[PDB]
């Protein structure tokens, strides 16, 4: 157990996260495996998953670590662990979004209860963002836009009131959240809501 | 008391500290100076993280932090100062670097120049402390991406204010190519095709 | 800007007028 | 003698046995009759059901419907959330949960479509990605299509059709009714006669047989009489098939073998009327002029004796038993009648013991559906233009409180739902998983035990304008909304509202509901939760000694009751499943929710350590043993949390 | 289609006209038909004057102007109106002003093309401040109205004053929060007011802990619908509620002093193994709240 | 749009 961490420790100190994960995972040290796996995923969450890409090569190893960590009932502290399975859900949210499966992708984001869609949930969702891993807050910008662009597409295809109401919700949430590229994002979100009306 | 209240009184008091830092028993005095220089370094990064004042005032803060990270920090006393210095930068995180990255290639001519040269000191002093968190943050903020894109048509840009600005630009890229981790992010930017459209060669 | 003044208030436990 | 978490586990075991002893249907529908109802206004906080949303029929089929020349029909696939419309020789499916649905059309049919149904596939015939088989009956052929309703990815099941090259000649007998069994058997019937046909289909091509066949299970000789079917009904738990004719004859068939079907009972209206006459109470609502308009089978898991419910057009529900002479049944008998309620629907509220056997509030009943454990929907067509919906459920609270067994009556909670005028009801189907609190008649109907395990029953009501969604409301839902009416209201108004619940559900059930709502269960929400908390404190009672021995407070019983119901699915369950090194019995996502629920409970106890009597340290023997029992319960909770946290770690 | 051509030909005559009195009467008629998304798409500058002149006296028209800017991605300009609207003299409920400032905080969090970084944060900081105050004022009013200690005659006098525009923290503290001995909301005001005083902050923490311990011990003595929590559990809840809500400011959450207080309370009030509690629950509390390990051990030392 | 009917080959095994 020690040397596998020693070897995993240096390779971690040399920015070789993809290796340090395989090594830490060899010693069943999920605290470090999931930590590093959080860093390797956040940059690639909104990216396009294409054959042989760096997304596929990382997503597919993360899923091979999700199964082996559930079938064997292994888990790190809930902070590291919650973020790890949360990113995996988001990676599915964009893989469905980039494929045009709008209905299917909308359902996933709804489960996560990460972005409010009814005005009542804004207060609690806003408080949750404060203590969510920065690997998640980083990708909040792309999530709001994809979710908006999802409602945006479904509008052009009562229901109109419902989409309009949800459109508003996303804006007020984004308005109360200080996050990455809040300037360009908050503006685009408002424009897409105006075209709906 | 006027770090972020008004942008008129700080200007008169920001430039006087700039020149004073460049125009610079002995042990007691050396401690008081270095002590205030460290405290004065905090209020500068604090204003940059909040994007306070006009671009002119925001430019003076870059020069102060520049010489501080270039002369004061640059031998147990040095290690303690260098260690604690990096802590202040890590406290803000992407919030601070995001403001500096936006200043570059902007409307003002002197702010973008000072901001570009400032990033050189940050990455330089960080390596002395095989990886670095400063260079990693620049990639997440899409700074390296837009930076390599500006390399095109460099012949048009190149004493003159535009000439000195490009010097700091290419100088920064040269530093990222010295660390092992920089080749990964830099190579993925496809810089070979960017320097060909300009026809500089 | 906060200024505590325990001196002259309005009895929160008594009706008005 | 015994340690803390061991004493608590005993209470849990006993509590489990209490819930699983909820009366069976046979014992509160004993031979005789009943008219016991408590009616509730549709908008009341006590309403047993309410409408939750409506989905308009998409405009692109309204265009196709008016493009119809001879025949059109609508129908429901509520179990996958799809509806369908046929126009002459064309068929169109769509997901009604979706706001801008795509039309899935099938226009290969050459002749007019007369029936369509969604049935389970026969095992070992198709690839595993095929969830269902779509049977389409025309005036010429019966066509089978493959269907995959896989859940991509957000709302309803994405749906794809597959051709099969399986079709049979329709023959001379019309097909209007198609039903399917668990194992993929397909039965047919219609309006030409009483005969029941079955469709066989196979994987292989054989030289002597065919991939797809149709046989007649009835065979009549000469000498016929005009009679045809009104509906077909399957009961898989007894391998029975029921048909209902236009003369109100009920026929029972037994699937004795995998390809055999055998008529074992034929009961005409005359027999039902003779049975009804020998009952102590005859009635003008059931005569030889009366028609039986619907049946609803009762599964063996709900009742041993009572096999079937039949609905008359006067609103009477007839419950028929069936017995073997020794297995298939050979005799069928009308045992129990539930007569209609008296209250008719009103706009303005109106001022509210003998058997009421003459009510006409449900006259005429055009359509009727019963779902376990007794949810009843009656489409009353009082006027030729708008239907009224009568919906009732067993009064589960009063049924389980009632003592002794001989006092048990079929108590019910009812309401009238008006879907805005001009639209006719066509069909009503279950959208959620079938209800079942236990695996045997005893404990089967205990809604109270499962209000945190199961989703409340949801029902899709198809009209010619859209699909309306009706949801069953639980005890906690009623209790929460009632408290919502006490926020602005007085102080001794809460006491008044709480006593209503106590006089019906009992003190322990009532306080358990308050606890649940205080913990975020339930349909400003903070005021309601604080009100529930207040009720849990002020009305929880206190420990006393009997005639050493102590009777704990209702507050304690309530806590043990709530905790037990959170863990009832897994308590006696094996932790793992072994085939050679593999599985977990209870799913990963359900263990998380069970854990979150228990931790919510624990949190509520700590967050009110000071004000909950018995939690803080302490005539004396009473309050002391109260304190001991509550401590034991709390040690079990953290143990439950640890235990679950441990199993989640294993499979990680 | 030629049908679609006659459509574009028609709406070009309308959108390009120089008669703006016609445009106003046209925008007024679009609303009466519920053609909301139509007004937003118009790129004329006569629509901006109409919506701006109507936002000044109609909350539900200022709503569209904010929607107009946000579909066009002029996020700052929207937060600029949402904030200036919450500070208004218009008849707007407090809970709506909470939405406005919460949307304004979001729209002013992201960059918008053309507007500075300083003016972006200058507006985000102002909106965030007010939202923190408005949340206090809301949570205060909610508790005052449900307070049995208060007469029903005064409660109406309060509700009219609080349920509207956002008052000063001075008004919220004196005439209400401090009198009712709402110690938890008193701390939130200190934080929201950058209240520099180590003692009174600590004195208020002591009263908040004791009053919390009492409410939980009275409950445990009564058990009261469900088994209430032990005292330290409810005390732990009331700190977490501040900790997340304070965002762990050093002034009102000084571990240098507060942690000894909680550890002292855990002894002087016997919240330990005697009642089945984790004896290290004061440490477990602060660590899990985000306090650095290196500091906790520095205090226990 | 007429629903695409995928082939029998996928549908039934083996």
């Amino acid at each position: 157990k020690p040397i596998i961490n020693k070897v995993a420790s240096v390779a971690e100190n040399k920015g070789l996260f993809e290796e340090a994960a395989k090594l830490y995972d060899l010693a069943k040290n999920a605290d470090k495996v999931l930590e590093l796996m959080n860093k390797l995923l956040s940059p690639v969450v909104p990216q396009i998953s294409a054959p042989q890409s760096n997304k596929e090569r990382l997503k597919n190893m993360a899923l091979s670590i999700a199964e082996r960590y559930r079938a064997q009932g292994i888990s790190a502290n809930k902070f590291v662990d919650s973020t790890f399975y949360l990113l995996l859900d988001l990676i599915t949210f964009f893989d469905e979004y980039h494929s045009g499966h709008i209905d299917r992708a909308f359902d996933i984001i709804e489960r996560l209860k990460l972005v409010p869609l009814n005005q009542e949930s804004v207060e609690e969702r806003v408080a949750a963002f404060r203590n969510f891993s920065d690997e998640i807050r980083h990708n909040l910008s792309e999530v709001l836009l994809a979710t908006m662009n999802i409602l945006f597409t479904q509008f052009k295809r009562d229901r109109d009131s419902q989409l309009r109401s949800q459109a508003r919700t996303l804006i007020t949430f984004a308005g109360m959240i200080p996050y990455r590229t809040s300037g360009d994002t908050n503006a685009r979100l408002v424009q897409m809501e105006v075209l709906m009306n | 008391a006027f770090s972020s209240l008004k942008s008129d009184e700080a200007f008169e008091l920001a430039r006087v500290a700039k020149v004073l830092l460049w125009k610079l028993e002995q042990f007691t005095v050396g401690n008081l100076i270095g002590d205030k220089l460290f405290q004065l370094f905090q209020l500068c990064l604090s204003a940059i993280s909040q994007c306070s004042g006009t671009p002119e005032l925001r430019s003076l803060y870059y020069s102060i932090c520049y010489r501080y990270l270039t002369a004061v920090v640059d031998t147990r006393s040095v290690t303690n100062a260098r260690a604690r210095t990096l802590k202040a930068i890590t406290l803000y995180g992407d919030r601070l670097l995001n403001v500096i990255c936006d200043d570059a290639y902007g409307s003002d001519t002197t702010c973008q120049t000072a901001a570009m040269i400032l990033l050189n000191a940050l990455v330089h002093t960080s390596r002395a402390s095989v990886d670095c968190p400063i260079i990693d943050a620049l990639n997440r903020l899409n700074f390296i991406g837009v930076l390599v894109d500006s390399l095109k048509e460099i012949l048009n840009e190149w004493a003159s204010p535009s000439q000195q600005y490009t010097s700091a630009k290419l100088a920064l890229l040269l530093q990222l190519c010295q660390t092992r981790q920089g080749a990964k992010y830099v190579l993925q930017a496809n810089l070979f095709r960017a320097l060909e459209q300009s026809g500089v060669f | 800007k906060l200024v505590i003044n325990k001196d002259m208030r309005t009895d929160l436990f008594s009706p008005p007028n | 003698d015994l340690p803390p978490v061991a004493k608590a586990a005993q209470v849990v075991n006993q509590t489990l046995q209490l819930d699983d002893s909820y009366p069976d249907l046979d014992s509160y529908c004993r031979p005789g009759a009943s008219s016991d109802y408590e009616m509730q206004s549709s908008d009341s906080s006590w309403a047993p059901f309410h409408v939750v949303r409506h989905h308009n029929i998409p405009d692109k089929v309204f265009e196709h419907l008016n493009a119809g020349e001879v025949f059109t029909k609508l129908g429901l696939f509520a179990e996958i959330g799809y509806a369908w419309a046929s126009i002459d020789s064309s068929l169109f499916l769509w997901d009604y949960t979706h706001p801008n649905p795509e039309l899935i059309g099938y226009e290969e049919a050459t002749h007019t479509i007369t029936a369509v149904a969604l049935v389970p596939p026969k095992p070992g015939v198709f690839v595993k990605t095929i969830t269902h088989v779509l049977v389409v009956a025309t005036t010429s052929e019966i066509i089978l299509l493959g269907v995959s309703a896989t859940p991509t990815p957000s709302g309803s099941k994405s749906l794809t059709l597959y051709s099969t090259r399986m079709s049979v000649h329709r023959g001379g007998s019309d097909v209007s009714f198609i039903v399917g069994t668990k194992d993929g058997r397909i039965f047919l019937g219609g309006e030409s006669d009483t005969d029941i046909h079955e469709i066989f289909y196979q994987q292989e091509e054989r030289w002597f047989s065919s991939r797809c066949g149709k046989i007649n299970h009835s065979h009549p000789f000469g000498s016929r009489q005009q009679e045809w079917l009104r509906g077909l009904y399957v009961d898989d738990t007894r391998n029975l098939l029921y048909s209902l004719s236009n003369r109100s004859t009920i026929r029972t068939y037994h699937m004795e073998g995998p390809e055999k079907l055998t008529k074992v009972i034929e009961k005409d209206k005359t027999s039902c009327l003779r049975d009804f006459a020998h009952m102590a109470d005859s009635s003008p609502l059931f005569t030889d002029k009366t028609n039986i308009v619907a049946l609803s089978p009762i599964p063996a898991t709900e009742a041993s004796k009572l096999h079937l419910m039949a609905l008359t057009d006067t609103g009477c529900r007839l419950f028929l038993s069936a017995t073997s002479s020794a297995l298939a049944p050979q005799s069928m008998q009308l045992q129990f009648v539930k007569f209609p309620p008296r209250e008719s629907p009103t706009r303005i509220r109106t001022l509210n013991s003998q058997l009421d056997k003459t009510s006409r509030a449900l006259d005429p009943s055009a359509l009727g559906f019963r779902f376990s454990p007794g949810y009843f929907f009656d489409v009353v067509r009082k006027h030729p233009n708008q239907d009224m919906l009568f919906v009732s459920a067993p009064d589960t609270g009063r049924i389980k409180v009632t003592q002794p067994a001989s006092a048990l009556k079929y108590f019910e909670q009812g309401t009238w739902i008006e879907l805005e005028n001009g639209n006719r009801t066509i069909e009503i189907g279950l959208t959620t998983a079938p209800f079942a609190a236990a695996k045997q008649p005893l404990g089967f109907g205990n809604e109270l035990a499962v209000q945190f395990d199961q989703v409340p029953g949801e029902f899709a009501v198809l009209t010619n304008t859209g699909v309306h969604i009706v949801r069953r409301r639980r005890l906690v839902d009623i209790f929460a909304k009632a408290l919502g009416n006490c926020v602005s209201a007085s102080d001794d108004a809460l006491e008044r509202e709480v006593r209503k619940f106590i006089n019906q559900y009992g003190r322990v059930e009532t306080i358990a509901a308050a606890l649940a709502v205080a913990c975020g269960q339930g349909s400003m929400d903070r005021n309601t939760e604080n009100l529930a908390r207040a009720a849990f404190i002020e009305y929880g009672g206190q420990p006393r000694l009997a005639a050493e021995s102590v009777r704990l407070s209702s507050r304690h019983d309530a806590l043990a009751l709530y905790l037990t119901r959170l863990v009832r699915t897994l308590w006696k369950a094996k932790v793992v499943q072994v085939g050679s090194g593999s599985d977990i019995s209870s799913t990963i996502p359900t263990l998380v929710t069970i854990q979150e629920n228990v931790e919510r409970l624990r949190n509520f106890l700590e967050a009110n350590k000071s004000t909950i009597q018995g939690l803080a340290p302490p005539e004396d023997i009473a309050n002391q043993k109260e304190h001991q029992a509550l401590h034991a319960l709390q040690k079990l909770m953290e143990s439950i949390s640890e235990g679950i946290s441990f199993v989640l770690m294993l499979f990680d | 289609t030629l049908a679609a051509t006659k459509r574009m030909e028609a709406y070009n005559v309308v959108n390009d006209s120089s008669d703006e009195v016609f445009h106003f009467d046209l925008y007024e008629w679009y609303i009466e038909k519920g053609w909301t998304d139509r007004i937003l798409s118009i790129d004329s500058p006569h629509v901006i004057t109409y919506l701006q002149r109507l936002a000044e006296t109609d909350f539900r028209h200022a709503e569209l102007l904010c929607r107009f800017y946000t579909t066009r991605s002029r996020f700052f300009e929207a937060a600029q109106v949402q904030t200036n609207l919450a500070k208004s003299d218009l008849n707007i409920s407090l809970k709506d002003r909470i939405i406005l400032l919460s949307r304004a905080k979001g729209n002013a969090s992201v960059n918008t093309i053309g507007i500075s970084r300083q003016q972006q944060q200058q507006l985000n900081h102002e909106a965030s401040e007010l939202l923190e105050i408005a949340h206090i004022q809301d949570d205060l009013l909610e508790r005052l109205v449900a307070d049995p200690r208060i007469p029903e005659e005064r409660k109406a006098e309060i509700e009219e004053f609080l349920d509207g525009p956002i008052r000063t923290l001075t008004d919220l503290f004196n005439d209400y929060a401090d009198q009712a001995n709402y110690y938890d909301l008193c701390l939130l005001i200190f934080h929201a007011a950058d209240f520099h005083n180590p003692r009174t902050i600590l004195d208020t923490w002591n009263n908040l802990i004791n009053q919390s311990h009492f409410e939980a011990e009275q409950r445990r003595e009564y058990w009261p619908i469900a088994e209430p929590p032990l005292p330290y559990v409810y005390v732990s809840q009331q700190i977490q509620l501040i900790a997340h809500r304070t965002s762990l400011d050093s002034l009102i959450f000084p571990v240098n002093s507060l942690l000894p207080v909680v550890c002292a309370y855990a002894i002087n009030n016997g919240q330990d193994a005697s009642i089945g509690a984790d004896p290290c629950w004061p440490i477990q509390l602060f660590l899990n709240l985000g306090v650095p390990h290196a500091l906790v051990v520095q205090v226990l030392e | 749009r007429k629903a695409k009917l995928l082939p029998m080959e996928e549908a039934l095994l083996p």
